[PDB]
C-alpha cells in the first residue's frame, strides 16, 4: 500500500533485515549449540562416577532426555530454513507487484502539455 | 486517455493567434481609420492639383488608377479579418481528415483527436507488451523488445504526420498575417513579383494541408484498427502482428514522405 | 497464414474507386447527354451566323476547327469509361510482377500475393528464432534479438516496396480520374502545357509502377527463397544466416531507392 | 546541475572571437592610420595632376566620384568595430529565445540555458528510469531501455537545435569578420557581385538564427515541460508516457529540419 516509492523503500528494508536476520540467528544458535556440548560433555563426566544401577540408570535416561532435545533443537533449525527461504519468496512476490503495479496496462495517465 | 495531439495543437494555435495573429490586427485596425481618412484627403488634393496643374486625363486615367488603387486597399485592408481566416484554417484541418476519405463519419472529431485515438491504440497495445514482459520476470525482455518496436513504429508515424500538419498550419497562419503587406504590393508594378511568390507559398501550404490530412487520416486511421485488433493471445502469431505493424508504419511513412515534394511541385507547376 | 498487402491493397482500391474514380464517371455520366446536344446546337447555330455575316472560311477553317474541337471532345468525354482504366492498372501490377522477370512460372496471383508469401517466410524465420528465445528463458535474449534483426529486414524491404506501388496506383487512379480536363487543355492553345504536364506525369508514374513490378518481383522472391531456406539446426551458422538476410534486405531497399529517380528522369528526358 | 550548452557555447564564443574577430580587428586597426593618410594624399595628387593635364571633369565627377570612394571606405573601415557586432549576435540569440514566442517571463536566461533546463528535465527522468532498473535486479532492463528511450530522444532534439544554433553564430563571425572585404568590393564594378553574395548569406544565416531561436525554444519549452511532468508511479501509463516523448522529439526535429530550407529560400527570394 501507499506510493510506489513507499513500496521500494518497504522492499530494500526487508531484503537488509532479512539478510541480517538470518545471520544473527545463525551465530546466537551455534553459541547455543557450544554451550550444548559443554553441557554433554558434563553429563560424561557424571558417567565415572555413577555407583548404584539405578543411578546409572537415571543418567541414561538423563542422557536420552538430553538427546530429544537436541533432535528438537534440530527440527527447530529445519523450520527456521523453511521460514527463511519462504521470506525470500514473499519478498521477491512484492517486487513483482511493484513491477506490475508500475507497467500495469490499467493505468490511464500521461504528461500533458500546458 | 492518450492526448497529445490535441493539447499540442492548442498551443501551438495559441501561439501563433497572439504572436502573428493579433499583433497583425492590432496594426491594420490602428491605421485603418488614419490611412482611410489620408487616402481620401490626398484622392480630393490630388484631382484639384492635376486638374490645375500636370496633365492627366481626368476622364479616364484619375478614375481608372484611383479604382485600382482603392481596389487593391480595400483588399490588402480587409485583411484586418484575420481571426476568421485563421478558424476558417483551423476548421479545414478537421473537416477534410474526419470524413473526405475515410468514409466513417462521426459528430465531432479533429485531427487531432483521429491521430491521438490511433496512437492510443498502438500504445495499449505496447503497454500490453510491457505488462507480459513485467509477468515474465527473466524470459520477458522479449516482450520489453516488443513494446518498444510497437511504441516506436506508432510514436514515428504519428509524429511525422502530426509535425507536417503543424508546420502546415504555423506556415498558413505566417502566411495570412503577412498577407496585406503582400496584397499591397499588386500597386507598383516592380513589386508584382512579390505578390506571385506570396500567392506560390500559400498555394504550396494548402495543397499540402488538404495531401496531409486526407491522406494521413485514411492510413492513420488503417493503423489504428490494424494494432486495435492486435493480442497478445495463443490465437495470434507474435512475428506476423509486429511484422504487420512495422509494415503499416514504414508504407505510411515514405507514402507521407513523398507528399511535401508532390505539394511544392504543384505549386510551381501553376504559374502564379 | 500471412496477410497484410492483399487487404491492404483492396482497401487503397476501393477508397480511390469511391473518391476518384466513381466521382468523375458520374460527373462525365451527368454533362454528356447535355453537353452533346449543347455542342451540336452550337455549331449548327455558329455555322448559320457565319454563312450569314460573320467572318468565316466556309469550307476549310470552319470543317478543320470543328473537327479538332470534335475529335479531343470525344476523347475527354471517353474518358467516362474510367472504371476500364482503373482496372487496367490494378492488372497491370500482377501481370508483369508474376512473370515478367521471375523466369520460374508462378500459375497466377498478384503483386500483394508475392509479397505477402516473402514477408510471410521471413516473419516464419523471425517467430521460430522467437520460439527458441522462449525455449531458453534466460541466455535466450540473444535469439530475441536475432528475430527482431530477421523482422526488422523482411517489413523494411516489403513496406519500402509496397509503399512504392502503392504510391504509383494511386497516383495513376487520381490522373486517370482528372485525365478529362487536361484532354481539354488540347482545345485552348495557351491550356497546351497543362496537358504536357500531365502527360509527362502520367508517363513518370506508368514507368514507375513497371519497373517497381518487375524489379521488386524478381528481389522480394529472392528475398523470400534464401529466408525459406534459413533454419536454426546444427549444420547452418547462425551468423552466416543473418548477414546474408540483411545484406539482401539492404541490397534491395537501395537498389529500389534509386529507381525512383530512374523513371523521373526517364519521364523528363522525353520530351512531351 | 546539467550544464552542457553554456560551457559549450562558451568555448565556440571564445575561439570564434580570438581567431575570426580579433584578428579582422588588429588587421584593420594596423592599416587605419596608413590608408587613412594614403587616400587623403591620394585625393590631392589626383587632384591636382587632374586640374592641371589630366583629363577631368571638375566638380561634378571628380567630387562624387570621391564622394563614394569615401562612403565605401569609411564604412568598410567601420567594420573595426567588430566586437560590437559579435557581442550583437550573441545576444540576438538569447533575447529572441528567451520571451519572444514563449510568453514567460524572463530572468535574463540565455538560449543555451532554456536548453541545458529542458535537457536536464528529460534526463532526469532517464535518470530515474536507470534507478529503477537498478533496483529490479532482472527483470529491470526494461527500464534500462525506457531511459535509453528518454535520453536518445531529449539528446537528439537538442543536439539538432543547438548545432544549428552554433551554425548560425559562427557563420555570423565569420561574415563579420570578412565583411569590409567585401563592403570594398562595392568600389568597383566588376566585384559588385562579391557584395551581393556576401549580403545575401548574411541575410541567410541572419534568417536562420532568428526561426531557430523563436521555434526551437518553443518546442524546446515545451518538451521541457511534457518531460518536468513525466513520472513512474502507479498512476500513469508507462507507453503513454514514452510515447508522447518520442512523439514530441520527433515532432520538433522535423519541423526544425524544415527550417534551414525556409531561410535559404527566403534569402533567394529576396533579390539582392
Amino acid at each position: 500500500n501507499g506510493s510506489v516509492a513507499d513500496m521500494r523503500r518497504s522492499i530494500e528494508e526487508r531484503s537488509r533485515t532479512a539478510a541480517a536476520t538470518d545471520k544473527a540467528v545463525g551465530l546466537r544458535a551455534y553459541e547455543g549449540a557450544q554451550q550444548r556440548l559443554a553441557q554433554i560433555e558434563g553429563l560424561m563426566d557424571e558417567i565415572s562416577r555413577t555407583q548404584d544401577q539405578k543411578a546409572i540408570e537415571e543418567l541414561q535416561a538423563r542422557i536420552a532426555g538430553e538427546q530429544a532435545a537436541i533432535q528438537n533443537e534440530t527440527t527447530k533449525l529445519q523450520m527456521i530454513a523453511q521460514l527463511r527461504q519462504a521470506e525470500q519468496a514473499l519478498i521477491s512476490e512484492q517486487r513483482r507487484e511493484r513491477n506490475m503495479r508500475i507497467l500495469s496496462s490499467g493505468n490511464q495517465g500521461m504528461p500533458t502539455i500546458q | 486517455a492518450f492526448e497529445l495531439f490535441t493539447p499540442l495543437f492548442n498551443k501551438i494555435d495559441q501561439t501563433t493567434a497572439t504572436y502573428v495573429t493579433d499583433i497583425s490586427s492590432r496594426a491594420i485596425a490602428a491605421i485603418t481609420p488614419v490611412v482611410s481618412v489620408g487616402l481620401t484627403l490626398g484622392f480630393i488634393t490630388y484631382g484639384w492639383l492635376i486638374i490645375r496643374g500636370a496633365v492627366e486625363m481626368p476622364v479616364a486615367e484619375f478614375l481608372n488608377r484611383c479604382l485600382r488603387i482603392g481596389i487593391i486597399v480595400s483588399i490588402a485592408l480587409a485583411g484586418g479579418l484575420y481571426q476568421g481566416e485563421i478558424a476558417n484554417a483551423i476548421t479545414t484541418v478537421p473537416d477534410e481528415l474526419a470524413s473526405a476519405l475515410l468514409g466513417n463519419p462521426t459528430q465531432g472529431a479533429s485531427a487531432a483527436a483521429l491521430v491521438d485515438q490511433s496512437a492510443q491504440q498502438g500504445f495499449d497495445r505496447a503497454s500490453e507488451a510491457f505488462e507480459e514482459a513485467g509477468f515474465f520476470s527473466s524470459d520477458g525482455l522479449l516482450y520489453g523488445l516488443f513494446g518498444i518496436i510497437i511504441l516506436l513504429a506508432t510514436g514515428l508515424l504519428a509524429a511525422i504526420g502530426g509535425a507536417f500538419l503543424l508546420l502546415a498550419k504555423i506556415a498558413l497562419a505566417l502566411l495570412a498575417g503577412l498577407g496585406p503587406l503582400f496584397i499591397l504590393a499588386l500597386i507598383w508594378q516592380p513589386t508584382h513579383r512579390f505578390f506571385d511568390q506570396w500567392a506560390q507559398q500559400v498555394l504550396n501550404y494548402g495543397l499540402l494541408i488538404v495531401l496531409f490530412a486526407a491522406v494521413f487520416g485514411l492510413l492513420m486511421q488503417i493503423f489504428g484498427s490494424y494494432m486495435a485488433d492486435l493480442r497478445f493471445d495463443g490465437a495470434q502469431n507474435v512475428a506476423y502482428a509486429i511484422g504487420g505493424s512495422v509494415i503499416l508504419s514504414i508504407v505510411s511513412i515514405v507514402l507521407l514522405m513523398q507528399l511535401p515534394s508532390i505539394a511544392s511541385g504543384l505549386a510551381g507547376g501553376i504559374g502564379l
